[PDB]
DNA sequence: CGAAGGGTTACTTCGCGAACACAT
DNA sequence: TTCGCGAAGTAACCCTTCG
């Protein structure tokens, strides 16, 4: 449904999800924190995770 | 349309929109001898028009997001030729399903 | 080795000695210290011929009486020379150092009299050395307190 | 704190140019906040001053003044002193 | 806790800080929240406007920005697309706010340049006159007559309006002026290539010869007829004068006051070059040629956005061949202008006290070098920040500032070893004001190393300058210094506001006469006194941060 | 027509994971 | 002491134009 046929791994988890602490706890949790304080993420909580 | 021979150079398509309501294409003769929509693997594709568009908006309450996304340079969207914002509806065919549909916003 | 064994104890005393018989090369003395007669539209377009230092000025510095053996101003009337270049002397061609900045700003300010005439002209203008005495008291807000923000 | 210094500020609105630099200042900053100066904002603003803006409020630009913002608060003092009506602020 | 020393904006904009802050000084919150907002994203149309501000609808949008297009404080686009409406994408205008901190300034000496012919009602006058031009920010002549009610009184406003417009203070507003000029030449260039798409064999030689070179001499004609365009005044049965026409507006040309502050600059600079007498007559061989051509301050109205593949030599030989000719009057000779009746001892002035401004260039920098008048104000600049530069990093840091920052001038790259034998350092004094200097620009090292990981330590770090860096840093700290202390008189006029309402409403000729009890009375002359002060700081600082933002 | 600038594809280096939980 | 793809980093080479 993105458009590729992509993975479920550490970078074919991030096509979608705008959640930053779901991609916080998958892998690389201390990149994707960095990195979304650096472009000002919204991260608008709805995910169970 | 043009249709390429053999390998394309990186100067042919430096300014591809710069007619504003026009375009050209991108072929290759290689990977044209036979078309995608008589293959087995490939569905049934159709563009929907723009009242039609407005229909499934009005259906199921969405909008121009949220949608199964279908890109540029794909080969069924370089068959069928669609532009932007596009609805193209899939008559997928799953074996112990029936004859369901899907629709594809296009990007 | 001029240099490094004289630290420093009259390096800073040797400048003023120099630069005095400079300003009487360039400039009267007397006439420098006031403002009375300056100095007659100064030198009438002054001096194209006057320069500054060729071969008798290390000799004069030697022979003043400066409480050292007359040794080792040997190379120390080039690099005393282009030494002093900030806004005391000048450059242009070849040996034509001139004065004329620094004596209205320290001269006239440092060994005179005070004295509260017309300074009602001063008009935001280039006054490094002026205006001390920073604060009385408790600088109130808006004063030389903030410099050290880099900004 | 810090203390760093800076060359010009001490002893300099004894004299009159300073001070007349700054009694102006005053002077504009105080007659600025009044707007338009009893004769204005009715000429100029539709010769070719943002057209989507002076052609959607062609008599509405005249809310500004003072001959009229500085007048209707200006009859208050006279509708008070004779008549009283329970009206919030 | 101890928010005393301005630690709470630290980090927060240099440019956003004083902006902002002077469209807040004259209207307030509702007006400052657009071009405080505008200068932080860029342009904006309305519609994308009201969502992000966090306020009223487009009908407060748009009368706010109403009041800032009759004060001239930003720019509009007027274009369409391809597909859409017609959009607005409004601007910010830089010199549009800049003369909200520079109008007082304006009109105060604008009174010493018209100080020449009388004493007494000029003075009043052109404060009358230019104090209301400026306070708006397009007005016409018809418009101000209507509030005079005189005979003759009306007559001598009506020949100082023709007096203020000979000078060069008052031209007509156009809107090729009042246009965004980043995108007024591509307006000139996108519609040049639709002048000439010919089916020809042209290569890449069209696109930079043909059409570059006739859109450069088709806007530089353009932006010169603002400088002198509405001059017919022939209306004989009305004045017996020159009368300036009623229906065509007038604002302040804003650029030939500029070239009247950096030449009151470059006096000042003189008064320090050359003797007393030099000077004077410097000044009045240099203050008659800013009203004829106007081209001096200006960082070119074309450079901003071509000068990316060689073109910079191009600029600086078309603004050398244009600097001179253009105003090329008499260079050395009479005028019955003003000879300040002095010893300006030398009791004859003819062709022989007039000549002493010849040996005004041959001494160190008045730079008028070659033939007659030639290249007066083009090798000036790149000095005119150095020498400014330096009597304030002297002053501020020490005097042994200067000695280590224009050694460095004279041979970039240097070491310390050698500059031991350069300067009079005892034996640590280099590296001490050296260390004192490097959190501040203007000291930028290079290192050297070829090792691993800094082995055997490789004897690196010789120091260079990168001198445009500083000035730039210098700007940005005089600029933040300006808004800083604006902000002190913001918070002083915030802190005391229950006793000001009265004190000017009905409180004009008693206020000595016992209206207010003797243990407040002082706070009128505390708010009055340090009040003063922040202009005063203000007026000598305006002085001292317009010099490094020359061409 | 020979030479210079812009740009596509191809060869080589790093780091992040390696399952749950009890007693040590 | 180990496989997996994705980031930079760097070279061989082909298209396009200049005088």
């Amino acid at each position: 449904y993105k458009g590729e046929v992509l993975g479920i791994t550490r970078f074919g988890l991030s096509k979608m999800r705008d959640s930053v602490l779901q991609l916080a706890s998958f892998e690389k949790t201390t990149d994707h924190l960095f990195d979304a304080a650096f472009y000002m993420k919204k991260d608008a909580v709805e995910g169970v995770s | 349309i043009f249709v390429y021979q053999n390998n394309i150079t990186p100067s042919a398509m430096k300014l591809v929109p710069s007619i504003p309501p026009a375009t050209i294409e991108t072929f290759n003769e290689a990977a044209l001898v036979v078309n995608i929509t008589h293959h087995e693997l490939v569905p049934k594709h159709i563009r929907l028009s723009s009242d039609e568009k407005r229909e499934l908006l009005k259906r199921y309450r969405l909008k121009e997001s949220q949608l199964p996304r279908i890109q540029r340079a794909d080969p069924v969207a370089l068959y069928l030729g669609l532009k932007r914002g596009e609805v193209v509806k899939i008559i997928r065919k799953s074996e112990t399903s029936g004859r369901y549909a899907s629709y594809r916003i296009c990007m | 080795f001029t240099d490094g064994e004289l630290d420093i104890e009259f390096i800073n005393s040797l400048l003023t000695i120099v630069w005095r018989f400079i300003s009487e090369n360039t400039f009267p003395n007397g006439f420098k210290n006031f403002e009375n007669g300056p100095k007659k539209n100064v030198f009438y377009a002054p001096n194209v011929k006057n320069y500054s230092t060729t071969q008798e000025i290390l000799e004069f510095i030697t022979a003043a009486q400066v409480a050292n053996v007359e040794l080792t101003p040997s190379n120390i009337r080039s690099l005393c020379e282009v030494l002093v270049y900030d806004d005391k002397l000048e450059k242009v061609t070849h040996d034509c150092y001139r004065v004329t900045l620094e004596s209205i700003l320290q001269m006239n300010q440092g060994e005179g009299e005070p004295e509260a005439g017309n300074k009602a002209l001063e008009d935001e203008e280039e006054f490094s050395i002026f205006n001390y005495f920073k604060m009385f008291p408790a600088s109130k807000h808006d004063k030389e307190v903030v410099y050290f923000d880099e900004w | 704190t810090e203390f760093p210094s800076i060359p010009l500020p001490i002893n300099g609105p004894i004299t009159n140019k300073e001070r007349s630099l700054a009694v102006k200042y005053i002077n504009f900053g105080k007659t600025v906040k009044d707007g338009p100066f009893y004769t204005g904002s009715m000429s100029l603003i539709i010769d070719q001053q943002e057209n989507s803006k002076s052609g959607k409020r062609k008599p509405n630009i005249i809310l500004d003044e003072d001959d009229t913002n500085d007048g209707i608060e200006r009859y208050s003092d006279k509708y008070l002193k004779k008549r009283k009506i329970g009206i919030s602020i | 806790v101890m928010t005393i020393s301005s630690l709470e904006q630290r980090t927060l904009n240099p440019d956003l800080f004083l902006y902002k802050e002077l469209v807040k000084a004259h209207l307030g919150e509702r007006a400052a929240s657009v071009i405080g907002m505008l200068v932080a994203l860029g342009r904006l149309s309305v519609r994308e406007l009201v969502e992000k501000i966090d306020g009223m609808d487009v009908d407060s949008v748009k009368t706010t920005l109403v009041s800032l297009t009759q004060l001239r404080c930003v720019k509009y686009l007027q274009e369409t697309a391809i597909s859409g409406k017609k959009t607005t994408y409004y601007y910010y205008n830089e010199e549009g706010i800049h003369i909200l901190l520079y109008s007082g300034l304006i009109i105060d000496e604008i009174i010493t340049q018209m100080r020449v012919n009388d004493e007494e009602e000029h003075k009043q006058l052109v404060a009358e006159i230019v104090q209301n031009v400026i306070s708006l920010g397009s007005l016409t002549v018809e418009d101000y007559l209507s509030s005079v009610t005189s005979d003759s009184m009306k007559y001598t406003i009506s020949s100082l309006f023709v007096q203020l417009c000979e000078m060069g203070y008052l031209i007509q507003i156009s809107k090729l002026h009042y246009t965004p000029i980043e995108d007024l030449w591509q307006f000139l260039y996108e519609k040049h290539y639709k002048n000439i798409p010919r089916n020809s064999p042209l290569s890449d030689l069209k696109k930079r010869s043909q059409a570059k070179m006739n859109a450069k001499t088709d806007f530089a004609k353009i932006i010169n007829k603002p400088n002198e365009l509405s001059q017919i005044l022939t209306v004989d049965p009305k004045t017996s004068l020159r009368i300036v026409k009623p229906t065509v507006s007038l604002t302040i040309n804003l650029d030939r006051f500029m070239k009247g502050r950096r030449s009151k600059q470059l006096i000042n600079l003189a008064k320090t070059r050359v003797g007393s007498v030099t000077a004077q007559v410097y000044k009045i061989a240099l203050r008659l040629t800013e009203q004829k051509s106007p081209k001096i301050r200006d960082p070119l109205t074309q450079t901003g956005l071509l000068q990316d593949l060689e073109e910079a030599k191009s600029f600086q030989d078309e603004a050398e061949l244009v600097e001179e000719k253009t105003p090329g009057l008499t260079f050395n000779a009479i005028d019955l202008a003003r000879h300040l009746p002095a010893e300006l001892h030398s009791a004859s002035l003819i062709n022989s006290h007039l000549k002493i401004l010849a040996s005004s260039n041959f001494p160190f920098l008045n730079e008028t070098k070659p033939g007659v008048y030639y290249v007066p104000y083009s090798k000036l600049m790149p000095v005119l920040k150095s020498s400014v530069y330096e009597y304030v990093i002297a002053s501020t840091l020490g005097p042994s500032a200067m000695r280590l920052s224009r050694c460095i001038r004279d041979n970039k790259l240097v070491s310390e070893k050698i500059i031991n034998s350069t300067a009079l350092m005892k034996e640590k004094d280099i590296r001490s004001t050296l260390a004192s200097l490097i959190r501040y620009n203007s000291v930028e090292i290079q290192e050297v190393p070829r090792t691993a990981d800094r082995s055997a330590s490789r004897a690196v770090f010789l120091f260079r300058c990168k001198e445009t860096h500083s000035y730039n840093f210098m700007r940005q700290n005089l600029e933040w210094n300006m808004a800083n202390l604006l902000f002190k008189k913001e918070k002083l006029k915030q802190e005391n506001s229950t006793l000001l309402k009265k004190a000017n409403r009905d409180d004009v000729k008693g206020r000595e006469n016992e209206l207010l009890l003797p243990s407040e009375l002082n706070q009128l002359k505390m708010v009055n006194e340090r009040e003063l002060n922040v202009f005063a700081r203000l007026s000598r600082l305006l002085s001292l941060w317009e010099v490094f933002q020359m061409a």
